[PDB]
RNA sequence: GCCACUUUUGGUAAGCAGAACUGGCGCUGCGGGAUGAACCGAACGCCGGGUUAAGGCGCCCGAUGCCGACGCUCAUCAGACC
RNA sequence: GGGUGGAGCCGCCGCAGGUGCAGAUCUUGGUGGUAGUAGCAAAUAUUCAAACGAGAACUUUGAAGGCCGAAGUGGAGAAGGG
RNA sequence: GUCCCUACCUACUAUCCAGCGAAACCACAGCCAAGGGAACGGGCUUGGCGGAAUCAGCGGGGAAAGAAGACCCUGUUGAGC
RNA sequence: CCAAGCGUUGGAUUGUUCACCCACUAAUAGGGAACGUGAGCUGGGUUUAGACCGUCGUGAGACAGGUUAGUUUUACCCUACU
RNA sequence: CGGCCGGAAAGGGGGCCGCCCUCUCGCCCGUCACGCACCGCACGUUCGUGGGGAACCUGGCGCUAAACCAUUCGUAGACGAC
């Protein structure tokens, strides 16, 4: 009942113009790795862009201006209520069932993580135009801890590693106990396949 | 319309909520930046602010008027006696930041330092750390609490010591020690903390964190001035005699239209007792403190091998608002930042200096030592009863 | 006279009551407010060193400009006053009802204050003489106090 | 009295001043043009069902979440609806 | 209907009017916020003990310290006050 | 010390308390940017965002308060000369 | 060309905005914020009533002509800022 | 029911080794009949020993504190605060 959303190769507004209307459908999202979204247009338009936003500070009090967040889950966060009627206490309601992550934390590294095809960079530009990645500009426009996330990322794929190997070694036993149990099984197969389920 | 003659403008804005320091010890916001080749050492230190002298020593730099010439230049003392360790804390790398992960501290611990967990000491009843103090005197402990020192050698990047003053040798009123994490650079993780649980429970002193000729960085709050004016705070200038509404203000605050008061305007309100860091402050000199050598004890921490002498750093009649110091001390170049004793961290500089300034050898030739209560005449109270003779009294 | 709450049992309760007195109704109220639920003796013990200067008033409605103290901390606030007057008057009060406690019969050291309460009553006039030929008008505003105590344990 | 299509006078011109025809606003809500006296649709008793106009259908926001069709377009100032 | 209230009131058909209030910088009366706020700051200054008293920074007596300084903060008038 | 260039000291304040305590003002009230608008919004629209109750100051803003503009024009309104 | 980060002054004359000149300088660039900024100040100028002079008017008086003297009121409210 | 490991970014109710017990039960076909068959009718079926709030119950092993005011300090100070 909790839809956990991949970010890597995402685009950023198409992303969450889908992450924004299932959140207000009372779909409880937690989008994960947003290092990884990507933005079109090049690196540099799309830098010129966030440092434009950069400029749009209150003249009297700053600290009451626009508060310019720099991780990239908390870009993505400010993108999602921009879409959202966050004046609005659905819209507010709303919000707090989005559930954004630079990387991916130890509540939802071992949990599967869904991809929407319909947000997605290969799918929605064509390949020679130029992306830019969020999580490049997050830290060139001043997010700290890329190289922290990088390491720990490495370290989770380094890991995830080991459970996928042990993954492919019981569908490999699997495989092979089937033929070992191909005479004894042959009647509950053959019911299987005439229901379209194992041909 | 624009101003006619441009100027710049008064006060800072790096530096812009100038309210009361929620602390009163000077904390260090950035420890030197760490790398595994050093040997392991303690990066700050904690002192309080003695009092101002001077010092005459020859300059070599080849170059300016004052080669091979003496100046005076103004000094400050730091009485800086040796810092009790009293635990080590581990910092896990996080992309939230770097969060603290297990705080383990000693077995005793004395009861100056007891007295920092108490808003009343004498009300209560003393009872901190009593149930923390038996894990260290049975087996279902020692295997409890040395578990997590092999998961601090395991998932611990930054290590920092936990020390604190010693204020049972100081000359103050207060006995409440003040402690300080202290980030230990130096090898691997396992290095650095099978280096400091060795210096738990023990002491720490001065000559192993810092040495002379050394740039430093002086964190520390500044001297409280109060609820001050504009002028007083914000140097803008005096408005002229003939002013009805009074003259020492900001005339025009902001314009028309921005219908706000901006944030870089000068306003009156609190001045002094900022937190602040000035950096490159060095050490002249690294005092010994008095200690007794067979019978009678040795004082002279201000004797130069050009002096000879048997003065102490103390002035006659001690240091004014402060005491006298006898414990080893730090000389540091020029003003530092807070009043008289009060409490000042000493961070090793997060610069590389290769300067022809901050490598300078610093071989001094005096110390004045004479009365800061008035006009001193006197060096010593030896030679001020050589000068006077036999008085009325005597 | 009718009081504004009746007491849930007049064989327990006893009740006081003193009109138009002379004392500022803001800082009647809200001393008034500071004792609304005390036993008697703790009452007591809380307006003499609230004379005394010992313990303040918290001053939680009527605020406006009252510097704060460091006594206040204790009421879960930042503002309060020693006022004694208003102390001293429903000081006389309560010896008023907890002399018409031992006239009921009742016992005095359970007596617990059960409902305080200050109203306005007519303002009475005076004049005051402001710049230019002009008079403004400088009344003052006494106020009425009725309480209740009731013995529980 | 004011505005608008087209015709038109003075003025460099004007959210300027002066005309003609017709329609509006003023006296007038409602849907659209984000916003709005005049623009586009449309004029009103209180309601239920259906369907449209002008305008829309990534999300705010009802509706393209069509396996829509054919091209053009890279912008370190893209472009985006009387 | 319920409560308070303690001496008069109403329906219909006609008649008559000083017949209906949110406004008039409306008239008169009362009451808020501001607000326990601004303030109670011109001319040097009070202190100790005792008494009466339910109660004393302020009264009175005693001591001490000050001031007006003979063009007075003194002693007496005229006008005015009654 | 008019200023360069401000600094320090004293008295009475302001400040805090005990007592006593008003008035001007007030459509409802108070956070900004831009849009349109009676052509310069606190309210509308689109955004930015928003945390009780409060204290000493401050003079930006409320196109702040006072006074049915005193300048200018219209009045078949007047007066002084 | 990228570029407003950081500077862009001290004075004699004048009420000056502009102007002109002396001297330093790295440079002595231009401007906007209700022609920024009077409950911030000053009141020199204009712009009240007193006065003198020139011109005009028979006269009261007039002068985008000159000169001289001429009260600059209030914040304790709310927001803003400290 | 006892031991071995697997966890740090916001830590794993997972795997494994023994034991004293226990079962031919569970799973897939068949045989046999029973269980309010509540008489056509709605929120049924769960995560649910849900989150919080009091008072009752019986037992076991453990706990006996600080904060704030008042006093003082003067590294601070309008008052608070420190
Ligand atoms: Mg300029
Ligand atoms: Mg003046
Ligand atoms: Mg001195
Ligand atoms: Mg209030
Ligand atoms: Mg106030
Ligand atoms: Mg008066
Ligand atoms: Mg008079
Ligand atoms: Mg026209
Ligand atoms: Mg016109
Ligand atoms: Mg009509
Ligand atoms: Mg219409
Ligand atoms: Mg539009
Ligand atoms: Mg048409
Ligand atoms: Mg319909
Ligand atoms: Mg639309
Ligand atoms: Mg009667
Ligand atoms: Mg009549
Ligand atoms: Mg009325
Ligand atoms: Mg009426
Ligand atoms: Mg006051
Ligand atoms: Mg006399
Ligand atoms: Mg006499
Ligand atoms: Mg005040
Ligand atoms: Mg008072
Ligand atoms: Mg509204
Ligand atoms: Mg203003
Ligand atoms: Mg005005
Ligand atoms: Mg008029
Ligand atoms: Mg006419
Ligand atoms: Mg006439
Ligand atoms: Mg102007
Ligand atoms: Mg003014
Ligand atoms: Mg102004
Ligand atoms: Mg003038
Ligand atoms: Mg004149």
């Amino acid at each position: 009942q909790v839809l956990v959303l991949d970010g890597r190769g995402h685009l950023l507004g198409r992303l969450a113009a889908i992450v924004a209307k299932q959140v207000l459908l009372g779909r409880k999202v937690v989008v994960v790795r947003c290092e990884g979204i990507n933005i079109s247009g090049n690196f540099y338009r799309n830098k010129l862009k966030y440092l434009a936003f950069l400029r749009k500070r209150m003249n009297t009090n700053p600290s009451r201006g626009p508060y310019h967040f720099r991780a990239p889950s908390r870009i993505f966060w400010r993108t999602v209520r921009g879409m959202l009627p966050h004046k609005t206490k659905r819209g507010q309601a709303a919000l707090d069932r989005l559930k954004v992550f630079d990387g991916i934390p130890p509540p939802y590294d071992k949990k599967k993580r869904m991809v929407v095809p319909a947000a997605l960079k290969v799918v929605r530009l064509k390949p020679t135009r130029k992306f830019a990645y969020l999580g490049r500009l997050a830290h060139e426009v001043g997010w700290k801890y890329q190289a922290v996330t990088a390491t720990l990322e490495e370290k989770r794929k380094e890991k995830a590693k080991i459970h996928y190997r042990k993954k492919k070694q019981l569908m490999r036993l699997r495989k092979q106990a089937e033929k070992n149990v191909e005479k004894k099984i042959s009647k509950f197969t053959d019911v299987l396949k005439t229901h379209g389920l194992l041909v | 319309s624009h101003r006619k003659f441009s100027a710049p403008r008064h006060g800072s804005l790096g530096f812009l909520p100038r309210k009361r320091s929620s602390r009163h010890r000077g904390k260090v916001k950035s420890f030197p930046k760490d790398d595994p080749s050093k040997p392991v050492h303690l990066t700050a230190f904690l002192g309080y602010k003695a009092g101002m002298t001077h010092i005459v020593r020859e300059v070599d730099r080849p170059g300016s008027k004052v080669n091979k010439k003496e100046v005076v230049e103004a000094v400050t003392i730091v009485e800086t006696p040796p810092m009790v360790v009293v635990g080590i804390v581990g910092y896990v790398e996080t992309p939230r930041g770097l969060r603290t992960f297990k705080t383990v501290f000693a077995e005793h611990i004395s009861d100056e330092c007891k007295r920092r967990f108490y808003k009343n000491w004498h009300k209560s009843k003393k009872k901190a750390f009593t149930k923390y103090c038996k894990k260290w005197q049975d087996d279902a402990g020692k295997r409890q609490l040395d578990k997590d020192f092999s998961s601090m050698k395991k998932y611990c990047q930054v290590i920092r010591v936990l020390a604190h003053t010693q204020m049972r040798l100081l000359p103050l009123r207060q006995k409440k020690a003040h402690l300080m994490e202290i980030q230990v650079n130096g090898g691997t993780v396992a290095e650095k903390l099978d280096w400091a649980r060795e210096r738990l429970e023990q002491q720490v002193p001065v000559s192993q964190v810092f040495g002379q000729d050394e740039m430093i960085d002086v964190i520390g709050v500044t001297k409280g001035k109060g609820y001050k004016g504009v002028t007083s705070r914000w140097h803008t200038k005096k408005l002229p005699r003939k002013t009805h509404r009074g003259l020492r203000k900001v005339a025009c605050i902001g314009a028309w239209h921005p219908a706000r008061v901006a944030f870089s305007v000068a306003r009156a309100g609190q001045k002094g007792y900022h937190h602040r860091t000035e950096i490159n402050k060095k050490i002249y000199k690294i005092g010994q403190g008095y200690l007794i050598k067979d019978g009678k004890l040795i004082k002279n921490n201000a004797s130069t091998d050009y002096d000879l002498s048997d003065k102490s750093i103390n002035p006659l009649g001690g240091f004014v608002h402060y005491g006298e110091v006898t414990n080893d001390f730090v000389m540091l170049k020029g003003c530092v930042v807070g009043t008289k004793k009060r409490v000042l961290t000493l961070r090793k500089s997060l610069l590389v200096q290769t300067k022809r300034r901050a490598l300078e050898k610093i071989d001094l030739k005096f110390i004045d030592t004479t009365s800061k209560f008035g006009h001193g005449r006197f060096q010593t109270v030896e030679e001020k009863k050589a000068f006077m003779g036999p008085l009325k009294k005597d | 006279v009718r009081y504004s709450l009746d007491p849930e049992n007049p064989t327990k309760s006893c009740k006081s009551r003193g009109s138009n007195l002379r004392v500022h109704f803001k800082n009647t109220r809200e001393t008034a407010q500071a004792i609304k639920g005390m036993h008697i003796r703790k009452a007591t013990k809380y307006l003499k060193d609230v004379t005394l200067k010992k313990q303040c008033v918290p001053f939680r409605r009527y605020n406006g400009g009252v510097g704060r103290c460091a006594q206040a901390k204790q009421w879960g606030w930042t503002q309060g006053r020693w006022p004694k007057k208003s102390a001293e008057f429903l000081l006389h009060m309560l010896k008023n009802a907890e002399s018409n406690a031992e006239l009921k019969g009742l016992d005095v050291d359970s007596l617990v204050i059960e409902h305080i309460q200050v109203n306005k009553a007519p303002k009475m006039r005076r004049r005051t003489y402001r710049a230019h030929g002009r008079i403004n008008p400088y009344m003052s505003s006494p106020c009425h106090i009725e309480m209740i105590l009731t013995e529980k344990e």
